[PDB]
DNA sequence: CGTCG
DNA sequence: CGACG
């Protein structure tokens, strides 16, 4: 673990380890009802070399300077340990080897705070690819970052993450019903202790904000499927040859295969994105740089109960680049069946669009990440149960395989293909006539994993229309 | 809600809290009025204290007294309608409103009475004893053992929160619960006509009862005009 | 433990 | 929060 610099004995001491445990206790403490956003960091330092002890302390608000500390040299490490065990209880309530941690009011809460010459003969556009899905420096950027505002005291562990993420389920489905206004007090308490934010002297908000949890909620599972992705990321440990291009290729257990740009299906594939691209409400530009026809192992012949259905379609599926490894690995998923559904616009499932701007613009491709992932895929959507007005739902109808989200702006239904009997939208914008409805664009969604089938992955550059590119385009 | 009040009013808790003007400690037991602020140290606010006088003497423009004062309509109603005048220092419902407000001072003066004999005759313990003689919860201080000895004799003996069956007491405008909903929360429950029992004397404190002349003068807790 | 900073 | 009677 680490050494907070406070004591300033980071280039002189380091904290201490004993039987597996690690003395490095990060207790956090919110009450909304008061404003209280107080923290606790406690440490036993023992000297590099020498055998000398420190107790540190350090207490105070969040983010702030409003707090204090306090370095007390230790006589020996038992005395220390002593000292420090005494000081957990003090104010966590619980001893330091307490399996089951219990809270008690008025007392504070611990936080898990996470720490710690070959050569390939592969098709080159495959291998650039690899490099980007298994970018573990956009890995590292992700989750070693400072960012205070985000983890005003570390970054913490998976299982924090997961179990805010669960609180904030209860969050949404108290939002729904007309919960008790104490009920949505003690869900903002737990889920801001569990999480810190630094909210300066501000009191802390409650979570009425039904807009500010679904961005919460966004956050964490950002977050989540970092780690996950990062998780996949390690794992080896063997077949040392043809580098690791190989390895993590190998690691997703699919067959990828650059389409030739010249080839028909990839002319198709680039009059798809040319006429779905809806420069309106993306101010960005879209360039195809390669196309992937992908073949993952397993998913083709679960597929196959649905290759007769008629109403099949290619669709755009987008999240963030980091995700599309484990997207690849394990093929599209659906949310957990514990993960709440009224945030889902239609309930959980495998979500599509038929206009590329509406997918991509889940990419989150930033202005310093102006490459972009996107997926094409042939879901059998048999038979579409269209829905105007958002709807949250569980019981697919009778005769129905998808839900449909109608938007005024369709791809032209004229201009359509049958590719391999798969019908492919590559219309421009149209006004569909569709009236009092919500949507923008469509939303494409099924609820059985295996109706899909991914298809095409495309490499797509976000040529932001920016000073550079407005030079570019008058000259 | 509270909303902090950082205007404070109420008697010397100890003799230790030194004046941040003339730095004189603030004897025991005498009025004091102190404004809350956000300490540099922890979290938590904290109470800078001055003499009676001296907090005057540091200019302050309190409209209110009652309103903006935490702990004002717990004092003596000397010393209050002293605060009153040294803060800025109809046809029928007039005759109403004073009347009520005197029947407000005769429970003052009452109340204190009490509490005069009450700490005379017992000791601290034998207050302990009492409040735990009736469901109640025993709090942590003389000062506060002595509130709540009062409160349960006069207005009877508190029983649980209908929530979280925590003990509530008597603040400034209402009865809030100090019990805890769950570990995370407090519960705020807030009511001004709580559900009680009847005090009650054990034969240990007979004698005693009598040495307070227990009058037993049954009525109900007033509350802020205000609102 | 109960104040004060 | 810690510090002290
Ligand atoms: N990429 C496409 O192909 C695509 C195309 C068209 C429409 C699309 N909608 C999605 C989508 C949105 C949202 C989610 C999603 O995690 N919900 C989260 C809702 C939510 N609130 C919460 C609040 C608190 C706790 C947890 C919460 N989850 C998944 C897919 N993807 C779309
Ligand atoms: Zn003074
Ligand atoms: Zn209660």
């Amino acid at each position: 673990a680490a050494v907070d610099p406070d004591s300033g004995l980071e280039h002189s001491a380091h904290v201490l380890e004993k039987g597996g445990k690690v003395f490095s206790a990060t207790l956090g403490l919110v009450d909304i009802v008061k404003g209280t956003n107080s923290y606790y960091k406690l440490q036993l330092l023992e000297d590099d070399k020498e055998n000398r002890y420190w107790i540190f302390r350090s207490w105070g608000r969040v983010g702030t300077v409003i707090g204090s500390n306090k370095l007390e040299q230790m006589p020996s490490k038992e005395d220390a340990i002593e000292h420090f065990m005494k000081l957990y209880e003090e104010k966590t309530g619980n001893a330091w080897h307490s399996k089951n941690f219990t809270k008690y009011p008025k007392k504070f809460y611990p936080l898990e705070i996470d720490y710690g010459g070959t050569k390939s003969k592969l098709p080159k556009p495959v291998q650039d690819l690899i490099k980007m899905i298994f970018d573990v420096e956009s890995m590292k950027k992700a989750m070693y970052e400072i960012d205070l505002q985000k983890m005003p005291l570390g970054k913490l562990s998976k299982r924090q993450i997961q179990a805010a993420y669960s609180i904030l389920s209860e969050v949404q489905q108290a939002v729904s019903q007309g919960s008790s206004d104490s009920q949505i007090l003690d869900l903002s308490n737990r889920f801001y202790t569990l999480i810190p934010h630094d909210f300066g002297m501000k009191k802390p908000p409650l979570l009425n904000n039904a807009d500010s949890v679904q961005a919460k909620a966004e956050m964490l599972d950002n977050l989540l499927d970092i780690e996950v992705a990062y998780s996949l990321l390690r794992g080896g440990s063997d077949d040392s040859s043809k580098d690791p291009i190989d390895v993590n290729y190998e690691k997703l257990k699919t067959d990828i295969k650059v389409v030739d740009r010249d080839s028909e299906e990839a002319e198709i594939i680039r009059k798809y994105v040319k006429n779905t691209h809806a420069t309106t409400h993306n101010a960005y530009d879209l360039e195809v740089i390669d196309i992937f026809k992908i073949e993952r192992e397993g998913e083709c012949q679960r597929y196959k109960p649905f290759k007769q259905l008629h109403n099949r379609r290619l669709l755009w599926h987008g999240s963030r680049t980091t995700n599309f490894a484990g997207i690849l690995s394990q093929g599209l998923r659906i949310a957990p069946p514990e993960a709440p559904v009224t945030g889902y616009m239609f309930g959980k499932g495998i979500y599509f669009a038929d206009m590329v701007s509406k997918s991509a613009n889940y990419c989150h491709t930033s202005q310093g990440d102006p490459i972009g992932l996107i997926l094409l895929g042939e879901v059998a959507l048999g038979n579409m149960y269209e829905l105007k007005h958002a709807s949250h739902i569980s019981k697919l109808p009778k005769g129905k395989h998808s839900v449909k989200g109608l938007g005024k702006t369709t791809p032209d239904p004229s201009a359509n293909i049958s590719l391999d009997g798969v019908d492919v939208p590559l219309g421009t914008g149209i006004s569909s006539g569709v009236n009092d409805t919500s949507l923008l664009y469509n939303e494409y969604i099924v609820y059985d994993i295996a109706q899909v089938n991914l298809k095409y992955l495309l490499k797509l550059k976000f040529n932001f229309k920016t000073s550079l590119w407005l030079e570019h385009h008058h000259h | 809600e509270s909303s902090d009040k950082l205007y404070r009013v109420e008697y010397a808790k100890s003799g230790r809290a030194s004046c941040k003007k003339c730095s004189e400690s603030i004897p025991k037991d005498s009025l004091r009025m102190a404004i809350m602020v956000q300490s540099p140290m922890f979290d938590g606010k904290v109470p800078h204290w001055y003499h009676f006088s001296c907090f005057w003497k540091v200019g302050h423009s309190i409209r209110h007294p009652d309103v903006e004062v935490d702990g004002f309509s717990e004092l003596r109603w000397d010393d209050q309608q002293k605060v009153k005048k040294t803060a800025e220092a109809s046809k029928k419902e007039k005759d109403k409103d004073s009347k009520l407000e005197k029947a407000l001072k005769a429970q003052n003066d009452l109340i204190w009475n009490i509490k005069d004999e009450l700490k005379k005759v017992c000791s601290t313990n034998d207050l302990k004893e009492l409040l735990i003689f009736n469901k109640q919860q025993v709090p942590s201080g003389e000062s506060a053992i002595l509130d709540r000895v009062a409160d349960g004799m006069v207005f009877g003996a508190l029983l649980p929160c209908e929530e979280c069956s925590g003990q509530l007491v008597f603040k400034s405008d209402a009865y809030y619960c100090t019990g805890d909903v769950t570990a995370w929360t407090k519960c705020m429950v807030k009511t001004q006509t709580p559900n009680r029992k009847e005090w009650v004397t054990p034969k240990e404190f007979r004698e005693i009862s009598y040495l307070k002349k227990l009058k037993v003068k049954k009525q109900d807790r007033i509350f802020p005009p205000e609102t």
